[PDB]
């Protein structure tokens, strides 16, 4: 546009593709990463079924769709169906050529090595591309809240990640990783929903357990006070009209659910709380660097929208952590976009240049180029 | 008369499809606001105990303070 | 050019003698006095005057850079601002005063208090004002149409005297923004006559959503003090842009031919060289523009007219010529650069800028023409200043500003809210959608200081 | 058809007065929070300048004790 030339933003999870133009500050056409076929055979000739129905196109028809998903958490059940999710993004909604403009996508921090090599085939080898760049999830949205020194928790329907990164990134491990998120609440749901006459079966209505969820679902502040409030119906029960036809007089099954984010007991999994995994990375850093860490505590990410998500953990924290200087959690009121809002500035930084790859590199040292200078 | 109730009912719906609305932002506004009280009437009470504790802790030092 | 040109037309010999009297006139809107030098303009200006099938002007356009548009609100002890603000504050009656709703108090305002300086004994205020009036008069700007344009301005200075204070909503010591000098961010939304409360929900809170259809405002973010003293300047600064831009333009509206077309030729007119015993980062800029203006000449009577020679059908033979200088030039372009390192530290929002200065260093100090007081011996040198070479001399600048100086971005999250209004003065604070410069609107900053140095470069290498 | 048309009218109006009633109901509830949630977050901030001094008072204690 008379400015530049060959630039672009772009961010997927699991649970929307968040991308746009040439130097933006938030994206412009977000979309659910999802794709399925016809388990209706979608009147064979009222054209051949094919396009799995991904995009605004599939989220808006969802009955025909057997919605399955390929990205879960890390491991991908199939790469097939990723080729016409792409193609999808960067030509119909992107409205540009990949063969053009750079690209800087997520990385899911510990994402298997032979992930990486195959997905940078399906862009240079195919879609032709001269520079790119898959930065670590957390770390971008550290430079966008305008943090340097602060201990970051960015997770949503993805997978949970405790990053510890105030003054430096990839060193001690002091890191974790857990699939216990979105799509484990999602398909939770309907297991509880039996004993109330209710079951969404199939994945395609599973979809819209999280909309209604993100909507009026709250966690408990203390589980033994509000077991007996249950006699007061008031403050649990609340009509919720389905846009078909059958009101969910949603209540108990609000806090019920959420419980386990604090409580992986509920699911099969010896994996500990969210607030004591931070203490496993903190107690592996120096001894002289906590009380800094938690003046500040970088809280983003979708999951963190719920009604009683900070105070919860101001309530644990203190509890086993130092008890002598004052404790504030930094949770963006909006710090689901914080990975995209750091994501456009690392997409206009020059310095990136020693960061990316360029179509040339690639051949001079293989496929492995990715691991041999990158991280 | 059917043209004539007709008439009567294209308004109708048009008034009650402006009512509803209404209703829905006026239900969803008191529900965000009810919300904020809650979570404000739990920052209220857990303050108000830091609140006694750095009078108690002030106290108990000024007391410290005149036996030495 | 005239004489040579034409005669007869009896308009002709009169617009000859308007443009003669536009000197007295350009005295006012582009110079503004500096603590050194009193006839100090300014400002990036490049005038097109358009002409005639005989040979005669006819009108012309307008056309500013990137503004100093924190000359308004924020400088040194002892300048200040344009002329034609203060002229007026002491040359209207307090009747018309209590109308644009001024008070007779100078120190109760901010932008004023801040400077700390209003009468001056050099200057004369009342006498000025009268003289202005027959400027606007003179040219085609009547006093309906004056009192018509005063309101827009009346307006920006209700929306400007708003400094927040301190809002005790957070828990620790960090802290929001909320208003408790009420009456002044109430006379901002006076003149839009819209609910005040509601005005603050979309800007001072930032609100996104997006997907699917285009966005929907009402869930937002309080943010910090830094973004919030951010989007207070760059929204009471943009407006003065966009007006300034607008104002000239309407003037010629009447001023402009439409009894016949023409050419185009342009004329350029910029700031001067200055130069104090201390340095600040408006130095640098001003400095910039001057590098330009130089490797113009170097592309046009060095590099131009040289290849003037072999079209003449000359026996010419390269001869050794200074180098094209892009030790300046390569250094602040293309990825690794001062410009490109600029960006990098302004977007670590964190990263003040002392610390920009040790990520200029480290990239260079051995790239030739860069100095500071660890590599170079040089007690001249502060320990939070550094060393840059120009043409021949060398400048030592402060770091004071940069930050909120620089970047002054705004974003069309504030801007919607404001002119989805009903009222000629509201959303006419924003003409009719992008006057021809848009493109892509909302990009931060850096790149968009490069579009008023781009598009000056891009109209000067295909024209003689 | 006019049968039809008399029973839609019916149920719209009577859905019209339940809605707009709604609505009254809705923005009352929602006026008597508000006032509640202003009048807390008021007295919250004056605890918080309490909360302040109370520690500050508390750490002189603390300062002044150390030199006796
Ligand atoms: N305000 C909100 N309240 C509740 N859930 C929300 C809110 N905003 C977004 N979400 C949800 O957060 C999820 C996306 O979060 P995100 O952190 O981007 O996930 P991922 O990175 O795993 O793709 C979606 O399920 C979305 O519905
Ligand atoms: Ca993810």
């Amino acid at each position: 546009d008379e400015d530049e030339t060959t630039a672009l933003v772009c961010d997927n999870g699991s649970g929307l593709v968040k991308a746009g133009f040439a130097g933006d500050d938030a994206p412009r056409a977000v979309f659910p990463s999802i794709v399925g076929r016809p388990r209706h055979q979608g009147v064979m000739v009222g054209m051949g079924q094919k396009d799995s129905y991904v995009g605004d196109e599939a989220q808006s028809k969802r009955g025909i769709l057997t919605l399955k998903y390929p990205i879960e958490h890390g491991i991908i059940t199939n790469w097939d169906d990723m080729e016409k999710i792409w193609h999808h993004t960067f030509y119909n909604e992107l409205r540009v050529a990949p063969e053009e403009h750079p690209t800087l996508l997520t990385e899911a921090p510990l994402n298997p090595k032979a992930n990486r090599e195959k997905m940078t085939q399906i862009m240079f080898e195919t879609f032709n591309v001269p520079a790119m760049y898959v930065a670590i999830q957390a770390v971008l949205s550290l430079y966008a809240s305008g943090r340097t020194t602060g201990i970051v928790l960015d997770s949503g329907d993805g997978v949970t990640h405790n990053v510890p990164i105030y003054e430096g990134y990839a060193l001690p491990h002091a890191i974790m990783r857990l699939d216990l998120a979105g799509r484990d609440l999602t398909d939770y749901l309907m297991k509880i929903l039996t004993e109330r006459g209710y079951s969404f079966v199939t994945t395609a209505e599973r979809e819209i357990v999280r909309d209604i969820k993100e909507k009026l679902c709250y966690v408990a502040l203390d589980f033994e006070n509000e077991m007996a409030t249950a006699a007061s119906s008031s403050s649990l029960e609340k009509s919720y009209e389905l846009p078909d036809g059958q009101v969910i007089t949603i209540g108990n099954e609000r806090f019920r659910c959420p419980e386990t984010l604090f409580q992986p007991s509920f699911i099969g999994m010896e994996s500990a709380g969210i607030h004591e995994t931070t203490y496993n990375s903190i107690m592996k850093c120096d001894i002289d660097i906590r009380k800094d860490l938690y003046a500040n505590n970088v809280m983003s990410g979708g999951t963190t929208m719920y009604p009683g998500i900070a105070d919860r953990m101001q309530k644990e924290i203190t509890a086993l952590a130092p008890s002598t200087m004052k404790i504030k959690i930094i949770a963006p009121p909006e710090r689901k976009y914080s990975v995209w809002i750091g994501g456009s500035i690392l997409a206009s930084l020059s310095t990136f240049q020693q960061m990316w790859i360029t179509k040339q590199e690639y051949d001079e040292a293989g496929p492995s180029i990715v691991h041999r200078k990158c991280f | 008369e059917l043209d004539r109730a007709q008439e009567r009912l294209a308004t109708a719906l048009q008034k009650l499809e402006e009512a509803e609305k209404a209703a829905d932002e006026s239900e969803r506004g008191m529900k965000v606001i009810e919300s904020r009280a809650q979570k404000d009437e739990e920052k209220m009470e857990i303050q108000e105990i830091q609140l006694k504790e750095a009078k108690h802790i002030a106290e108990d030092a000024d007391r410290k303070y005149e036996e030495v | 050019l005239t004489f040579v040109s034409s005669n007869q037309s009896p308009n002709g010999e009169r617009i000859s003698k308007m443009l003669l009297d536009s000197n007295p006139l350009l005295e006012a809107f582009g110079n503004a006095k500096t603590l050194r030098n009193d006839n100090s303009s300014r400002f990036g200006k490049y005038m097109e005057m358009q002409f005639n099938a005989v040979g005669s002007p006819i009108g012309g356009k307008i056309t500013n850079y990137l503004l100093e548009k924190s000359r308004v609100v924020g400088r040194t002890q002892g300048e200040r601002s344009f002329h034609i603000f203060y002229q007026m504050l002491k040359g209207l009656s307090q009747s018309k005063l209590d109308e644009l709703g001024l008070t007779p108090n100078a120190p109760a305002y901010e932008y004023l208090k801040k400077s700390g300086c209003f009468d001056v004994s050099t200057i004369d205020d009342s006498g000025e004002f009268k003289i202005i009036v027959k400027a606007m008069e003179t040219l085609g700007l009547k006093e309906s149409d004056q009192n018509s344009i005063w309101r827009i301005l009346a307006a920006i200075l209700h929306i400007g005297n708003i400094t927040f204070a301190e809002a005790a909503e957070q828990r620790t010591g960090t802290t929001t923004v909320k208003v408790s000098d009420t009456k002044s961010l109430a006379a901002a939304a006076s003149c839009l006559k819209t609910d005040q409360q509601s005005l603050s929900i979309a800007l001072c809170y930032r609100s996104i959503s997006t997907g699917v259809g285009k966005r929907c405002e009402v869930i937002s973010v309080p943010m910090d003090c830094n973004q919030a003293a951010y989007s207070r300047d760059a929204l009471a600064k943009a407006l003065y842009e966009r007006l300034f831009n607008w104002l000239v333009s309407k003037i010629n509206t009447i001023i402009n031919c439409t009894t016949e077309k023409g050419p185009v030729i342009g004329i350029l007119d910029i700031y001067g060289f200055e130069v104090f015993q201390n340095n600040s980062f408006e130095q640098l800029n001003i400095n910039f523009c001057n590098e330009k203006l130089q490797q113009l000449f170097i592309e046009l009577t060095l590099k131009s007219e040289q290849e003037e020679y072999v079209r003449e059908g000359i026996e010419w033979k390269n001869i050794e010529y200074f180098n094209n200088k892009p030790i300046c030039e390569l250094i602040e372009k293309k990825p690794i650069g001062l410009i490109s390192l600029l960006d990098e530290a302004c977007l670590i929002a964190k990263s003040t800028d002392q610390t920009f200065l040790d990520s200029i260093c480290k990239q260079f100090e051995k790239n030739p023409h860069l100095q500071s007081y660890v590599v170079s011996k040089d007690r001249s040198i502060g320990d939070t200043c550094f060393r840059l070479k120009h043409y021949a001399g060398d400048v030592t600048y402060d770091v004071r500003g940069f930050l909120d100086k620089n970047k002054d971005t705004l974003f069309g999250d504030l801007i919607s809210s404001m002119q989805s209004s009903s009222d000629p003065l509201v959303q006419g604070l924003f003409p009719p959608t992008r006057p021809e410069d848009s493109k892509k609107r909302p990009e931060t900053a850096g790149s968009q200081f490069r579009n008023a140095m781009n598009a000056l470069i891009t109209t000067l290498l295909a024209c003689s």
